[PDB]
């Protein structure tokens, strides 16, 4: 599965994504975004079976930018945790349910927090402080359980995950390609262009 | 899956006029991936001529015991094998794996050195042997070859014209074969001299 | 393939067509499932050809040195007996059928063998997949006290209802036959019902017709 | 379990001439080593000079050809009666086909005839409705036996100018309906010889703007 | 099968072999791997012949049906995206397609979107999709420039698919190329790997391994 | 197939269909199921005709050397011979044989030796799938000590009943009589069975 | 989809100068148990037409009843039934035919092989085979089943082409189905001794023969064999 | 399980075992496989317990708005809606149904519903995994036109017969007599039938 | 599989071999070197099943040695070639087969030239001016069909590797850990330890 990791640290959340699309023998892509944003303050990366992948972030999306739109107000991250949720555990029990994990990253600006919430295919949510899904937490949890502090800036959250992702590079099997890195906060969604030397 | 469908090839062989001919196209891959283009399929033990098709391993391995077998025969016989005693030496080698056979389609060709007459055969992996009188023909494009030599086929042909059958129709049938071609080799037989001439195909 | 053996009144005849194939396509238009075991014990054979024929040769082979060593002429139900027990042995993995028939100093007879190692008695017979179209003619024309010509017309009449009617027989007719106080005959090719017509075309190439990049003599004199 | 195929074997042939076209077939249908029946017509007309053939599960090829002719009939009463391009059948054979995508017509179908502007014409499909317009292809079991044939003496394939050292290749000259028919009949009878479902009878449809004649051979019936 | 389609300062080239193989059998050597969904969009097919044709053709009626209603060139994304969520309905069902949707509009410039029966669908500036795909790889990725010529990038595309129907058991026949530009696609040529073949090494001296 | 041995007065008779089958396809329709393995003692065969020819051709060697050198054997010692074969060689052998034999002291006997290779020995026994249909009648008309003509009878009717119900079934009815008188051969034709 | 129970033989049957024989075995097997034996297989319709039926013989009765339909639904509002407009052999066949097909690609078949014999209102003779996959034929013989293999060889001798049909009689014809039903009592492990037999000529009408027997049969070799190849007595 | 129905002179009686089974284990050893469907036509149970039970009911249920609409049904009438429910749910159903009743026109009739659903009518009929024993004794011993007692001795000898070989048969023997004098139930106990 | 290259130039044979050793979910080592000198002379690189990769490689290696004692010479290329496709011959139909693939690069001090043998467990034999094994050939052949001459220096032949990885890297899911490079020549064998950037 492809890498996705999710930290959350004093005033944001951020999500780290691997670029590359393989597909059988070879490296499709290395600058894929495995990431759409719900709402200004919400964000989502996903990791999964190939075309339910998209297919189910832009079905998600599309609702939350409705809701949006219809009461004029934006849903809480963890109300719109809730409604992903819900769709995945109706999928799980359908006719071809949506292979797709996602985490989801959002600042609360109501709460003036930020927020991290875990959801695998299956709809088995939880809130942390960081996580991922497959075999990323295998080689970096370790590393987090160690380094992580509930009051990091968001520049010692970046430099936790790098570290996190230099474990990666050196232990697991696959040529991820790198990952592209996002920031939400109390003032929106952001990209470190700058991760492939930080 | 199929040992007979890994590597690819094919081995033609006709009877002339006072001569035979043996073709063979060049190639040996390993599935979709060509891997050598100078991979000949006929091998000769005096002026008996020998090509096979089928496993790769198997037929070097063959040709290998064949030299073998046909040193040890001229050094008891004092004389060269002859094409129907080595037809017979190859059918009971091949038996005698009946249960763990050679996956290959050998193909015998040559001319009697006292009778001066032609001669072809073919054999299955077993053993069993097929003395035709025209043409036998033997690997993955082996369907394509039959349709090739019974139409193109006639009797008595000069060796000049042998070798225009024989190639065309090793050329036409490897080209209807995703594992055939590479290149391709055909060997006119003659009681005194052999020629050997290597044929310019398609490369894909 | 389509094999039959029909009894006369001094003698044995059995017949066989000449296709052999593999899978759909015909490998050999004109081969021979006619055995000799001895000089007057023939063999037809059905199912694997490297087989019947690997187990003709072998207790051919057992059969001449037997006669040696006995000083006395082959006899047809000992090569039954070494053949039955050889392809019981192998549990019907050595894939022969045949029919096996012969003249010998107690008479003539006429005996099927099958991969398993059973073998059966009668004086008409039939194996292979033209084994039904054979056998009807037979249970339709057989007749007790056939004369030797009758047998040889009965066969092989039973070996066409076979080429005609089963897609896995074609081409020729070879017969043999075993009469008790002559030699054995072997009558290969004794109809030849299936030639091809002449082609509506000579695909003679012109000289020249092929690309040739290189040549060369081969050393054939060591 | 229950299998809805079956093979009932046949080979057909089709070649577009310059203004002219034709469409060839054997006439054996079988089931296994049985010949069901050795006169069956496999290539039809089906109106506004359109020939086709469906080989392979015969149920299949029927219900294909009847649906097709079918469908000329209302070309015609949707259309005024407007004639049905051989470009315009064949992508309608496409839906045809590709509406049983998930449950296949297992055959292999080509129709031949004369495009727009009086040119032979041939399509060959896939079972599921892929199609090509396409200069010769053969159909079925022997298919692999013609193709070779036809790409070297009707394309010329890998003959060249003799004396050109294979630097020029030989010119296509186009063919005659009577020179494609010899190599049709030449196809058909070296088929015969090597594959056990070719036999019994050729028989041949060629299009022209003249309309429709029908042609017939014996083949071999082993 | 080889198929690729690439992105450059002149539009997109895209290029194919024209081999079709069951098994071992080679059933054509001049099969179209390319559709022409329109005088602007291009279509390269991989996989199921039979489900490519279909789909790709259905996509172009509606492409038009599109501009009718929206008195509008339709955008590659949008055309794309028709075709991917058809697909994306029968996922599961058995369709086979390795496709690249090709068209250069004012409103985006040259584009390319991988588009395969598992629901995928990538942008991207070089595609290469079938057996022969690896080998098309190699020769593009080591001569690719965003500044090529019209010219230059035509022979890239021809010599990839070269590569690949030279080593690929399942590629071969000939090669067919397209120049896609903002006006619409060109042709350019059906060329047979049989010939191409030995032009190509005498003048470029290349496949040097083999004899000629 | 169907094969029965039946104890009587004077010694015993064996009986059996001549049929065999390759499927729905009759093989042979003139089938000799009734074997010698000395000159009073046989067997019915049912199974594989090529393992009991095997076996049979086995046992009659045996007992060729017993007797040889023990002179003649008894009935049960050839079931036994038969037995050993068939119970070591279970796992390779698909043989349901019936032994039969006549003796001065003992008269006629009989032992039945089922798939597993166990013997048993009885009155009269029937086997083959064709006697399936059989158990009734047979055991509403077998009676002890009866004579060679209502033996006959007896078998006669039950194959006849045996070979109308079973499709494995077939071809003529052969018997071998078994007495101090000798061996007899009987056979009968559709004909006259058909129609009992 | 299902598996044949009950079932029936083969159904053989050739066409003669003046018109077609078809005939069938009266049983009804039950695996190898000859379970049934008074099945009449061969069903006439009308005057012209007789359908002979192999395999399941639940589905055999189910066709049964779909063809007295027929006649019955012809009959409605058709003052011609009994003339112009009464069912030919070929209508029949066209029917079943396209009942088979329907209900072999609904993966539901009627697991039989059947042959609709029969002469048409023109004089033409009519003789065509359909079976569970919905595949159909015509030939101057046809057989199902076992039949196939061993009667179309024997009846093929007599009319082995077209031009045979004009010089074949109904005596020659019904001799050599005759012996080919002999031949399949010897042979096919599944056959009955009694059969029908029916002729539709384009002048004597139709002849529907039953309990027939196979008559005539070599036996008295049987006693001149003994033992399986060294055995003496 | 061992059932049949025999037509006679005065009309048709209906008999069985009372053995239902689970595997090796008996679970029930009284068991009335004789069951009404109307007042004088009655069936023959075998196969499926559950199945059977299910297919008589609605019989059942049938032929009583048939009566209420069109009178007494004819025994043909009834074999007919069983036909039906067997043939039209094949794929569902292991039922081996044999139909009798008792008309004053037709005075008694027997059909038999085998597996597949087709339907057979017969002087008299077996089935049942104990039939198969008795193919070959009811063959030989039914006559046409016997009397009430006669009858009653065939179907007794006869099911005794399948009982004592059929592991799947037992228990006591039910029968049941269809005439114009009305319904008789009958039942036979081992110590009576097993020494026949 | 892991990468095995082999390039025969004008007067030496060059040899790639990945350098990773992968177990399940981790890299266990990241410098393994799937090589053996069978003689001066002579360098067999492998790929294939776990335990008889090196099994194989060290018999042969025994086995030559021995040889080369014995006889107190060293065997052509084209002679220990043979010898090894005999032994994977005899071994295909075995109990347990040698699931191992072998490039011998050797020089020919007799004819002093360069040799290339690609051998796959089967005891397929070729001589090649170019091989590998797995899907190795199937990313590298196109540029090695495209720019390789006969007359290469031993210099343009590690430009053409250097070429061929850079694809590798760039096109293979997996990450190999790069390749050791060793050259044989007229000369001997040894190791190019500057590749890791050349
Ligand atoms: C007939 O038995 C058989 C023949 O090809 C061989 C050839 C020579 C001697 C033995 C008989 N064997 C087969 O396996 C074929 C049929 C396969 O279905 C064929 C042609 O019947
Ligand atoms: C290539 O993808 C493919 C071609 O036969 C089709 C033909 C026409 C248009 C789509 C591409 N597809 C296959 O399935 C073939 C290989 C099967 O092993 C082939 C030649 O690669
Ligand atoms: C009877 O048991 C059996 C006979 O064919 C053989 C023939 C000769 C001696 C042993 C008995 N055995 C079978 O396997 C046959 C049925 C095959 O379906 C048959 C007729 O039952
Ligand atoms: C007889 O067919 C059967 C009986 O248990 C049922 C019981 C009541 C009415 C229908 C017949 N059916 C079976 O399945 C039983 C055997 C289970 O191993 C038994 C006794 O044969």
């Amino acid at each position: 599965m492809d890498i996705i990791l999710g930290i959350r640290v004093q005033d944001s959340v951020i999500l780290a994504s691997s670029k590359a699309v393989t597909r059988g023998i070879s490296v499709l892509k290395d600058s894929d975004d495995k990431t759409r944003q719900l709402s200004p303050h919400t964000l989502m990366s996903f990791a999964g079976e190939a075309g339910d992948t998209v297919q189910f972030a832009e079905y998600i999306q599309a609702n939350i930018q409705l809701y949006s739109i219809r009461e004029d107000y934006e849903l809480s991250p963890q109300a719109v945790s809730s409604f992903v949720r819900q769709e995945l555990a109706k999928s799980i029990r359908s006719r071809r349910p949506y292979q797709v994990n996602v985490l989801i990253g959002g600042y609360d600006k109501k709460k003036n927090k930020p927020e991290l919430y875990q959801i695998d295919y299956l709809g088995t949510k939880v809130e942390l402080p960081y996580g991922a899904h497959g075999y990323s937490g295998f080689y970096t949890f370790s590393l987090l359980d160690h380094h992580y502090r509930p009051d990091m800036t968001t520049e010692e959250g970046l430099d936790l995950l790098k570290l996190c992702v230099q474990e990666l590079e050196k232990r697991m099997p696959m040529d991820f390609k790198g990952v592209i890195v996002k920031i939400v906060d109390k003032d929106g969604i952001r990209q470190v262009d700058d991760f492939q030397a930080q | 899956s199929d040992p007979s469908s890994i590597n690819g090839g094919i081995v033609v062989a006709m009877t002339g006029k006072d001569c035979v001919a043996i073709a063979c196209d060049l190639r040996l891959g390993s599935q979709s991936l060509g891997v050598s283009n100078k991979f000949e399929k006929i091998f000769h033990y005096g002026h008996v001529f020998l090509g096979i098709t089928g496993l790769a391993t198997d037929v070097t391995t063959l040709n290998e015991m064949f030299r073998y077998k046909t040193n040890l025969y001229k050094l008891k016989e004092e004389r060269a094998i002859e094409p129907e005693t080595f037809t017979q030496l190859v059918s009971s080698s091949l038996y005698e794996r009946r249960f763990g056979p050679y996956f290959v389609g050998p193909v015998v060709a040559g001319i009697n050195s006292k009778s001066g007459k032609p001669f072809i055969a073919g054999f299955d992996l077993i053993g069993c042997i097929d003395e035709a009188k025209d043409f036998i023909v033997s690997g993955t494009a082996s369907d394509q070859l039959f349709g090739m030599c019974e139409s193109l086929y006639e009797p008595n042909l000069e060796p000049e014209d042998l070798f225009e059958t024989i190639s065309q129709a090793l050329l036409n049938a490897a080209d209807r074969d995703a594992l055939s071609g590479w290149g391709a080799v055909v060997y006119i037989i003659k009681k005194d001299e052999v020629v050997k001439r290597y044929l310019k195909m398609r490369q894909d | 393939t389509t094999i039959v053996g029909v009894k006369f009144n001094n003698g044995v005849v059995i017949a066989a067509d000449t296709r052999s194939t593999q899978g759909p396509i015909v490998a050999d238009k004109n081969c021979a499932k006619l055995h000799r075991i001895s000089p007057k014990i023939w063999c037809a054979g059905a199912g694997t050809a490297a087989d019947t024929e690997a187990v003709t040769q072998l207790i051919g082979s057992n059969i001449e040195l037997h006669s040696l060593y006995t000083s006395r002429e082959p006899r047809v139900v000992s090569a039954l007996q070494m053949l039955k027990q050889h392809l019981f042995k192998y549990q019907g993995h050595i894939g022969a059928y045949l029919i096996v028939a012969g003249v010998d100093p107690t008479g003539s007879h006429l005996f099927s063998i099958h991969a398993h190692g059973s073998t059966d008695v009668g004086y008409y017979l039939s194996l292979g997949s033209g084994s039904l179209a054979a056998m009807a003619v037979l249970e339709s024309h057989w007749k007790q006290d056939l004369t030797k010509e009758e047998a040889i017309k009965l066969a092989s009449d039973a070996i066409q209802a076979g080429i005609w009617n089963d897609l896995g027989s074609g081409s020729n007719v070879d017969v043999c036959v075993m009469e008790i106080g002559k030699d054995a005959e072997y009558l290969r090719n004794y109809l030849t019902p299936n030639v091809r017509e002449e082609k509506q075309k000579s695909y003679k190439f012109p000289r020249g017709t092929t690309a040739v990049l290189k040549e060369s003599i081969v050393n054939i004199c060591d | 379990q229950f299998n809805p195929y079956g093979d009932n074997g046949g080979t057909i042939l089709g070649i577009a001439g310059e203004d002219f076209a034709v469409l060839a077939g054997d006439t054996r249908n079988i089931t296994d080593y049985s010949i069901n029946s050795r006169y069956e017509p496999k290539v039809f007309d089906c109106g506004d000079n359109i020939v086709m053939s469906a080989n392979g599960f015969a149920a299949d090829g029927d219900a294909l050809v009847k649906r097709f002719k079918n469908s000329v009939k209302w070309y015609h009463f949707d259309h005024n009666d407007k004639k049905l391009s051989i470009n315009s059948a064949a992508r309608n054979i496409q839906h045809l086909l590709y509406g049983k995508r998930f449950f296949p017509y297992y055959v292999h179908t080509i129709i031949a005839g004369l495009d727009e502007d009086g040119k032979g014409a041939v399509y060959s499909f896939d079972p599921v409705g892929s199609y090509e317009r396409e200069q010769c292809r053969a159909g079925g079991a022997a298919a692999s036996l013609i193709m070779p044939f036809l790409d070297n003496q009707v394309n010329f394939k890998n003959q060249y100018e003799p004396g050109t050292n294979g630097k020029v290749k030989k010119p296509l000259k186009y063919l005659s309906v009577e020179e494609v028919i010899k190599l049709v009949r030449d196809s058909f009878t070296s088929a015969t010889e090597r594959h056990i479902q070719v036999g019994d009878g050729l028989e041949i449809l060629i299009v022209t703007k003249d309309g429709v004649r029908k042609e017939f051979y014996e083949l071999k019936r082993d | 099968t080889t198929t690729l389609a690439f992105r450059f300062q002149g539009g997109i080239i895209v290029a194919v072999d024209s081999r079709a193989t069951a098994g071992n059998w080679v059933a054509s050597q001049t099969v179209k791997k390319v559709i022409e969904i329109n005088p602007f969009l291009l279509g390269t097919m991989a996989g199921g012949a039979a489900d490519c044709q279909f789909w790709e053709t259905w996509l172009g009626s509606q492409c038009r049906l599109h501009e009718l209603r929206e008195k509008e060139r339709i955008s590659v994304a949008a055309a794309s995206k028709i075709l991917s969520n058809l697909v994306y309905q029968y996922k599961g069902a058995g369709l086979s397609m390795g496709t690249m949707i090709c068209g250069y509009t004012r409103k985006e410039g040259p584009t390319i979107y991988y588009v395969d029966s598992d629901g995928t669908r990538l942008k991207g500036d070089i595609f290469c999709v079938g057996s022969g795909q690896t080998f098309a790889y190699g020769v593009l990725d080591s001569n690719y420039k965003w500044d090529l010529s019209v010219e230059d990038a035509l022979y890239l595309g021809k010599r990839s698919i070269l590569a690949a129907a030279h080593r690929d058991a399942y590629s071969g026949g000939s090669v067919n190329l397209y120049h896609v530009t903002e006006d619409g696609w060109i042709y350019h040529g059906n060329h047979d790997v049989g010939e191409l073949f030995w032009k190509v090494k005498e003048e470029e001296g290349s496949f040097n391994n083999v004899i000629g | 197939t169907s094969i029965m041995a039946v104890t009587f007065k004077d010694g015993v008779i064996l009986g059996a269909d001549s049929r065999t089958t390759t499927g729905a396809y009759i093989a042979n329709r003139v089938t000799d199921k009734l074997t010698r393995v000395h000159d009073k003692i046989w067997c019915c065969r049912s199974g594989s005709a090529a393992d009991t020819q095997a076996i049979a051709d086995i046992v009659q060697y045996h007992l060729e050397l017993y007797t040889s050198q023990y002179g003649t054997p008894s009935t049960e010692t050839a079931a036994s011979v038969f037995k050993e074969l068939c119970y070591e060689n279970k796992d390779n052998l698909t043989a349901g044989i019936i032994v039969a034999g006549y003796d001065d002291k003992n008269k006629g006997e009989v032992y039945t030796i089922p798939l597993g290779g166990s013997v048993h020995k009885l009155p009269y026994a029937i086997a083959g799938s064709g006697s399936t249909f059989i158990y009734g009648y047979c055991d509403k008309n077998f009676r002890e000590n009866m004579s060679k003509e209502e033996t006959v009878d007896f078998i006669k009717h039950s194959l006849s009943q045996a070979i109308k119900w079973d499709g494995s079934s077939g071809g003529v009815i052969r018997m071998v009589v078994l007495t101090a008188a000798g061996v007899e051969r009987l056979i009968f034709y559709p004909d006259e069975y058909e129609q009992l | 989809t299902q598996q044949p129970i009950v079932t029936g033989t083969s159904v053989i049957s050739m066409k003669y100068d003046n018109g077609v024989i078809i005939a069938a075995d009266n049983l009804g097997s039950y695996g190898s148990l000859l379970r049934f034996n008074g099945v009449e297989r061969l069903i006439p319709v009308g005057d012209n037409t007789v359908v002979g039926i192999s395999g399941d013989i639940s589905d055999m009765q189910h066709i049964e009843r779909l063809l007295k339909d027929l006649v019955t639904e012809n009959a409605y509002d058709n003052p011609l039934a009994d003339a112009e407009e009464a069912l030919e052999p070929s209508y029949i066949f066209e029917y079943l035919a396209t009942v088979m097909y329907q209900r072999r690609s609904k993966m539901n078949p009627l697991w039989n092989a059947i042959i609709v014999a029969g002469v048409q209102s023109n004089g033409d003779q009519f003789l065509r085979y359909v079976n569970l996959l919905g595949v159909t034929y015509s030939s101057p013989t046809l057989a199902t089943g076992f039949g196939a293999h061993m009667a179309n060889p024997l009846l093929r001798k007599v009319v082995d082409r077209e031009s045979d049909i004009p010089k074949t009689t109904v005596q020659v014809a019904e001799e050599a189905i005759v012996n080919a039903m002999r031949v399949l009592y010897y042979r096919d492990a599944r056959s009955s001794r009694n059969f029908s037999l029916a002729i539709i000529d384009k002048n004597t009408g139709l002849t529907f023969k039953k309990n027939l027997q196979v008559e005539n049969m070599k036996w008295d070799f049987a006693k001149d064999i003994k033992g399986y190849g060294t055995q003496k007595i």
